[PDB]
């Protein structure tokens, strides 16, 4: 039973900063690359930003390019999301998926955090 | 600047698919299963092909994939400690680029006496021939001290075979012209010209094929067929307690998926990064294993044959050593309709298998050569003048393995120069290094940013348990319960020539403690430092 | 970025019929990378199709995936009440990651 649990979500100043906190279970988290995967209040997703099973290959979208930064703990199983200089279009309901395997997709996600810029 | 991309995905199948699929597998895995009685060989090439050759395969395509370079400056990102890996497989492969091209001199020569009217293994009423050389046909009618016609072509008349490899006799003329003109086609294409495009796509990637299906239909339907697949499929177990079975089977699957020699990696290294290398390099090694299957299925049924019209026994029938292709399968052209014609066709194959495999283990060589000296050997007036002085060293050194004891020699590089313990040592020190010193998770989670997925666990347990135990076990057992190395089953060779084969063997070997020697002589501090700089790639 | 604009978002469909909805690429979709997601009112995306055929762990058998390159296509052969979600196209071979628009399933 893959569970990915996401948490640290609330409400920040725009061009603050908020660390978010995938905590997954029921997998060997230190053999599958994760993702943050946001969803606008327009329910459009939008990919975030991957980590590698690692944390070796780390690739983010264009519009998060130099101010998100996602980490691993493999050893206590939480997927990171660190954020600084939050704007006011990074308002969003961030999921984790695992995506490990490009041709399987994000085979888990996880809840929301229902990040809030105001 | 860049150094290549492969302009398509299916530059790299074709690479590799005329790269490996040689006369290894139609020449070779046909006299290494004949030598170890056929059956029992089966085993431990399966063993080694599920286990360690096809994990392998995909092993030196990602080396190559990943770190963009080819051989030997491919180890410079996966722990430069053991660069001398790569510096192992380019020896491996230069021993191999001499001796694998003077079977096509022998090819080359039997194409030349393939344009009589009449074949000149078809009879013997020759000047070449023993008197004690009867016909096939008419060994079941006269009264055991006689000789089949094509083994006495083979012997004395391409080979000219003396009394050992202390007597080399004189240097064929005929055979030095013919190996002449096969490196005067390799080094005309290689990059003296440009790249074969055309022609290599139909002609090349199905002829042979073509025709190894037109002998397996010959064979299979020849009386007497059914004892050869017999002897062919059904193994002698106690076979399997001599070492010379696994090492023969070892050293063949990577011999025959060119896989301890720097080119796969050299291929591998023209490949775009994000580019599905698994499953064409599994479809790929499918197509040499059931090609190496396919063509001993056809070669011990015309054995069978041969056996069935002789009266000896199969496993007496030919020759127990490198000229087994060259003596059922021209058996086999006396025995087809129009025989001179497919006596053409059929060396056409095996010229055309072996130009392929010619090719490209050179270009892994001059790929990796270059790589490890760019802008000394750039893409013009310099990588003529080394290819020509690397074909001609190839080819002066191939002299004394064509000469008239040229098959002791010749032998003896088989055995010993890039198919042995060698090939173990090589595969060994590469899934090690992979597996432990850079990591299978590591390397996996290399593998998963531009294949698309982790490697299964077959592959992370083939590079981290298999094959390191099943090297080092052959290695172990070759040498626990060493034999020494026999031509053709009745021809000891001396002291001095296995020392030779040992040289070779060591030559290839020795350069991966020889480089790790040298890298720690380099760099200064203590031990735990130097060794720790060593491992972290670059 | 590889944009991906698959077909307008609400379509109303009655239950039992055959419905399709497509996905375009600006850039080209290597067609084992392409997979749908379906994510209903209140919850979150879940796998529905992977590498633009197969189906995802629970994915009945009446919802099938084509196309290649550039043009993909999700179907559904009969619609029952539990399709009524958004679906989402998504390449994922291209290192900057993009899914779909919505594709909002609703009934009649
Ligand atoms: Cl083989
Ligand atoms: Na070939
Ligand atoms: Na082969």
């Amino acid at each position: 039973e893959v569970q990915l649990v996401e948490s640290g979500g609330g409400l920040v100043k725009p061009g603050g900063s908020l660390k978010l906190s995938c905590a997954a279970s029921g997998f060997t988290f230190s053999s599958y690359a994760m993702s943050w995967v946001r969803q606008s209040p327009e329910k459009r997703l939008e990919w975030v930003a991957e980590i590698s099973s690692g944390g070796r290959y780390i690739y983010y979208s264009d519009t998060v390019t130099g101010r998100f930064t996602i980490s691993r703990d493999n050893a206590r199983n939480i997927l990171h999301l660190e954020m600084s200089s939050l704007r006011s279009e990074d308002t969003a309901m961030y999921y984790c998926a695992r995506g490990e395997v490009r041709q399987r997709g994000f085979d888990y996600w996880g809840q929301g955090t229902t990040l809030t810029v105001s | 600047p860049q150094r290549e991309k492969w302009s398509s995905k299916i530059d790299f199948v074709l690479s590799v698919a005329g790269g490996f699929v040689g006369l290894g597998n139609v020449w070779r895995f046909p006299y290494l299963c004949y030598k170890n009685g056929g059956g029992a060989f089966l085993i431990p090439y399966f063993i080694f092909l599920f286990g360690s050759g096809l994990p392998v395969f995909f092993l030196e395509v990602i080396i190559g994939q990943y770190t963009s370079e080819g051989g030997i400056t491919c180890w410079e990102k996966i722990c430069p400690l053991f660069s001398g890996i790569g510096y192992a497989s380019i020896v491996i492969v230069s021993l191999l680029n001499v001796y694998y091209i003077v079977i096509l001199a022998w090819a080359t020569y039997y194409l030349f006496h393939s344009f009589q009217k009449d074949l000149p293994w078809a009879h013997c009423n020759h000047s070449w021939n023993t008197p004690q050389c009867m016909e096939d046909t008419l060994r079941r009618n006269e009264s055991a001290n006689f000789t089949s016609p094509v083994i006495e072509f083979w012997e004395r008349n391409v080979l000219s075979l003396s009394s050992g490899i202390d007597n080399p006799g004189s240097l064929k003329w005929d055979l030095a012209l013919c190996l002449l003109l096969v490196w005067l086609v390799c080094f005309f294409c290689i990059w003296k010209g440009v790249r074969s495009t055309g022609k290599v796509v139909y002609f090349t990637a199905t002829f042979p094929f073509a025709m190894l299906l037109v002998l397996l239909v010959r064979g299979l339907t020849l009386p007497g067929a059914g004892e050869g697949i017999k002897f062919y499929l059904y193994p002698d177990i106690s076979r399997l307690g001599d070492p010379q079975v696994w090492i023969d089977a070892g050293t063949q699957i990577f011999f025959s998926y060119a896989i301890c020699l720097g080119a796969m990696t050299s291929l591998g290294s023209y490949n775009k990064y994000k580019y599905n290398s698994y499953r064409d390099c599994m479809l790929l090694g499918c197509l040499n294993s059931g090609t190496s299957f396919v063509s001993g299925f056809a070669i011990f049924s015309i054995l069978g044959f041969m056996a069935q019209e002789q009266g000896v026994d199969i496993a007496d029938v030919a020759e127990s050593g490198p000229g087994l292709a060259f003596i059922a399968y021209p058996k086999a052209v006396t025995m087809m309709p129009l025989p001179t014609f497919w006596s053409i066709l059929f060396f056409i194959m095996l010229l055309l298998l072996g130009l392929d495999s010619q090719f490209v283990e050179v270009e892994g060589q001059i790929t990796s050569l270059v790589d490890l000296y760019p802008s000394f050997l750039r893409k013009g007036y310099r990588r003529e003048i080394f290819i020509a002085i690397l074909c001609s060293i190839s080819y002066l050194l191939g002299l004394t393995m064509v000469t008239e004891g040229g098959m002791y020699v010749f032998q003896l590089f088989d055995y010993y120069a890039a198919s042995g313990v060698c090939l173990l040592w090589v595969a060994f020190f590469e899934c090690f290094v992979i597996a432990w010193i850079y990591g299978v998770n590591r390397f996996s989670e290399d593998i998963r940013d531009m294949i698309g997925y982790r490697p299964g666990p077959w592959m992370k347990y083939s590079w981290a348990v298999i094959t390191p135990a099943l090297c080092v076990g052959c290695f172990v057992f070759s040498l626990v319960k060493y034999v020494p190395l026999t031509y053709n089953k009745v021809y000891r060779y001396p002291d001095w020539a296995i020392g030779l084969g040992w040289g070779l063997a060591l030559s290839s070997m020795l350069c991966i403690p020889l480089v790790i020697v040298i890298l720690l002589c380099r760099t200064e501090g203590p031990l735990r430092v130097r060794i720790k700089y060593l491992i972290t790639p670059r | 970025e590889n944009v991906l604009t698959q077909s307008p978002a609400i379509m109303s469909t009655s239950p039992g019929e055959k419905v399709t909805m497509t996905c375009r690429a600006s850039s080209s979709v290597g067609s084992s990378y392409l997979h749908w997601y379906q994510q209903k009112s209140g919850a979150s995306p879940k796998l529905w199709i992977y590498s633009t055929s197969n189906l995802a762990s629970g994915v009945p058998a009446r919802f099938s995936g084509s196309g290649s390159g550039t043009s993909y296509s999700l179907t559904i052969s009969s619609v029952e009440a539990e399709d009524a979600a958004t679906y989402y196209c998504q390449q994922f071979s291209g290192y900057p990651l993009t899914f779909g628009s919505g594709t909002k399933l609703e009934m009649k």
